[PDB]
């Protein structure tokens, strides 16, 4: 068993998301299970094998709805959302003996009043150099970085973005590289935001 | 012993 | 409800050496009800064990467990690289079906102590158009984690206006790297000529200052 879920959704408080969860290919108990950005994991209800009835966290009842036909999909609805309900979304299948087996790869669920808005990329300038790009003003995550498409990766570090009081992200991403390459190699940062579908590459340079 | 799947089917039953 | 507290927050053991992870459960529990996850950064959760030291299918040998009442322990033998992560535990009834996880105990690989490399970037050209500078300071490659990143601007030392964060301990050198942020309008950034981020690290005999004339 397999479990594979829909994309990533962004949302306005107030509105409600539905979120999808499907057995690739007996049917199970299913839960669902959520996690804020560096939280920890909580539980959110459970649905039985038919799909004929749920049972539902305290913190969720009268907001959520989990719904199964028999051999369907399985749909988790949060409704009346606000920014604390921005979490990675899980499905998860029960085992006979209660623990959750098999698990969904996430949906990410941003709330907030912020609109999608693609990064701005600035570079941060250069026996070892450190040099970087830092990757401003955008929403929601993720951002990916690169480096020279892929051919840069010993010595890299994209930090975790933070959420500024903007309510924009941002990060930074770094790298060490020999002193002396400075003048025989040329180095780009990749961003890409699938969200905002944007990519900026950046030329970071002595100055 | 029990499963919890059982103790869970039987809850349903009854609720 | 059930009410489940795990310790420590974060255990820093070397690999070889032996963890063991508590969770305490707020009322007497037979540990049929009680199992253990472990979580990697990126990924779903992964189970584990039950209560009473019943493993999963694939899950090692040098996995195991013990308790009853409300006291509970997971224990990991001989560490390998792999089994460092995060760990929760979570009980579970039927009547009401109730499911709770306990707020998690990070496992770190412990090594020597590594002083961090210290880097200042001042704000691009590019970036000052827009009105907002941005300065960065990166410590880089340190061991451990926590470390004190003071921002000066003139000699003032600043509060309010930085930002940090860490990355996650790297795979093959078990070293951690920071960034911290200030940020400050085009006209504040324009008023003040020296920029100066100030590190302490249990690595560094004396703290480390990198810091830019602005305009230099």
């Amino acid at each position: 068993v397999q479990l594979v879920q829909s994309g990533a959704e962004v949302k306005k408080p107030g509105a409600s998301v539905k979120v999808s969860c499907q057995t690739s290919g007996t049917s199970y108990y299913m839960h669902w299970v959520r996690q804020a950005p560096g939280q920890g994991l909580e539980w959110m209800g459970l649905i039985t094998p038919s799909g004929d009835d749920t049972y539902y966290a305290q913190r969720f009842q009268g907001r959520v709805t989990m719904t199964r036909t028999s051999t369907s999909p399985t749909y988790m609805e949060l409704s009346s959302l606000t920014s604390e309900d921005t979490a990675v979304y899980y499905c998860a299948k029960m085992s006979r003996a209660g623990g959750f087996d098999v698990w969904g790869q996430g949906t990410l669920v941003t709330v907030s009043s912020a609109s999608t808005k693609g990064p701005s990329v600035f570079p941060l300038a250069p026996g070892t150099a450190a040099l970087g790009c830092l990757v401003k003003d955008y929403f929601p995550e993720p951002v990916t970085v690169s480096w020279n498409s892929g051919a840069l990766t010993s010595g890299v570090h994209t930090f975790p973005a933070v959420l500024q009081s903007s309510g924009l992200y941002s990060l930074s991403s770094v790298v060490t590289v020999p002193s002396s390459s400075l003048g025989t190699q040329t180095y780009i940062c990749n961003v890409n935001h699938k969200p905002s579908n944007t990519k900026v590459d950046k030329k970071v340079e002595p100055k | 012993l029990d499963s919890f799947k059982e103790e869970l089917d039987k809850y349903f039953k009854n609720h | 409800e059930v009410v489940l507290t795990q310790s420590p927050g974060t255990l820093s053991l070397s690999p070889g050496e032996r963890a063991t992870l508590s969770c305490r459960a707020s009322q007497s529990i037979t540990g049929r009800y009680l199992a253990w996850y472990q979580q990697k950064p990126g990924q779903a959760p992964r189970l584990l064990m039950y209560g009473e030291s019943s493993r999963v299918t694939g899950i090692p040998d040098r996995f195991s467990g013990g308790g009853s009442g409300t006291d509970f322990t997971l224990t990991i033998s001989r560490l390998e690289p792999e089994d460092f992560a995060v760990y929760y535990c979570q009980h579970f009834a039927s009547s009401p079906p109730t499911y709770t996880f306990g707020q998690g105990t990070k496992l770190e690989i412990r090594r020597t102590v590594a002083a961090p490399s210290v880097f200042i970037f001042p704000p691009s050209d590019e970036q000052l158009k827009s009105g907002t500078a941005s300065v960065v300071c990166l410590l880089n490659n340190f061991y451990p984690r926590e470390a004190k990143v003071q921002w000066k601007v003139d000699n003032a030392l600043q509060s309010g206006n930085s930002q940090e964060s860490v990355t996650e301990q790297d795979s093959k050198d078990s070293t951690y790297s920071l960034s911290s942020t200030l940020t400050l309008s085009k006209a504040d950034y324009e008023k003040h000529k020296v920029y100066a981020c100030e590190v302490t690290h249990q690595g560094l005999s004396s703290p480390v200052t990198k810091s830019f004339n602005r305009g230099e």
